[PDB]
């Protein structure tokens, strides 16, 4: 049942406070091996310097955001792919200003 | 205008999904004639207008849903001027009908198991 | 769900005798699927030795401190839920001084 | 009398297994009679004799195999003064046909997503 957490459910709120960073961990299983991609408020996420992207090592990929800011608030949407198949995981991000 | 806030979603079903937002704060500028809905197919990044003119009644039932995909949702207020930023975008909601969704959402599935990685650590 | 190291041959890890060996497994199924360890066919139970916990990031923990020559062998990570299990496998090799 | 080495399986296949393996180390203590082999189905625990009497030749076919589960393998020497300690286990065996282990082996899977885990961190 590949169906995805935060889709088909209401996907979680997490709260992060202003300036400190926040890391999106998610774990992926497919063969053959499924390429990722992040997605924030339905707008593609690409690397920058203060949005960094890789595979951790012990397994799952790895998106993280620095010095949080309220604009940053959104879902955040982790999506993966292979030649059989698509699914997606969700998360909504709140920012705690000072 | 400024963007309409705390977009969710009232029914939702396989043919349509209901989708209502909260007005933005009153600006004084130029009235509000209505708004747009904006749909998004949620792994696709494609962005599409749902309402072709502007609706004014703050509730709206969105056709054109491919059956049992996840779609997310934003609204853009519209005035004399022009139109504003879209809100910020709903939570996922998918087109099946409530028995089907329920179905799926207490279903079971098999195990997986993940390759078991071995390290060394120092006592 | 086939499982690493059940249809295809599992991995050998290599440890040196007297340091600890940490083994990380990532599970999933509806509903919470319980998991438990075997060692050569035999169940591992929770020792001073043996200790098993959840990681925080997710996924099961199994740490057998002091490696020793004797805890060579099959290691098998088994999960199993209302509708099915599932078994991961890895072969530890201990390196003596 | 010593364990024997180096459990190793020859053919595989829905109805039987053949598995063998290494002589132990020489002794003058008594010379070895035979062997015992020992089955058990991977996720449980249960060890099952499969020999009623010692076998001599060191290759084996193992019968009455649930098909499509995986087994592992130990063997025990025996000479006059009784029976010696299980060998280190086997690599697990699956009871399939070749074809259809190759065919599962290779065979795609749709990807699974797990939940997103969001922590706080500061540099």
């Amino acid at each position: 049942g590949p169906l995805g957490s935060g889709i088909l459910m209401a996907p979680k709120t997490f709260w992060v406070n202003e300036g400190k960073h926040a890391k999106f961990r998610c774990y992926v299983m497919g063969k053959p091996e499924p390429e990722i991609e992040w997605h924030w408020e339905g707008r593609p996420l690409l690397p920058d310097r203060r949005r960094l992207m890789y595979r951790d090592r012990d397994g799952g990929f790895v998106l993280k955001v620095l010095y949080c800011q309220a604009k940053d608030r959104g879902l955040y949407v982790c999506a993966a792919r292979n030649s059989a198949g698509q699914t997606l995981s969700a998360v909504q991000l709140h920012v705690k200003e000072p | 205008p400024a963007a309409p806030l705390d977009v969710k979603c009232l029914e939702a079903n396989k043919d349509y999904i209901i989708i209502s937002w909260k007005q933005p704060a009153v600006d004084g500028g130029s009235p509000i004639l209505g708004y747009f809905i904006d749909k998004c197919e949620v792994g696709t990044d494609s962005w599409s207008q749902c309402n072709d003119t502007p609706v004014k009644f703050a509730r709206f039932p969105v056709t054109g849903l491919i059956e049992g995909r996840s779609y997310i949702f934003r609204v853009r207020a519209v005035n004399k001027m022009g139109i504003g930023f879209p809100s910020r975008v709903s939570e996922p909601v998918a087109a099946l009908d409530p028995a089907e969704k329920a179905r799926l959402k207490s279903r079971p599935s098999a195990p997986w198991t993940g390759q078991i990685i071995v390290t060394e650590e120092e006592p």
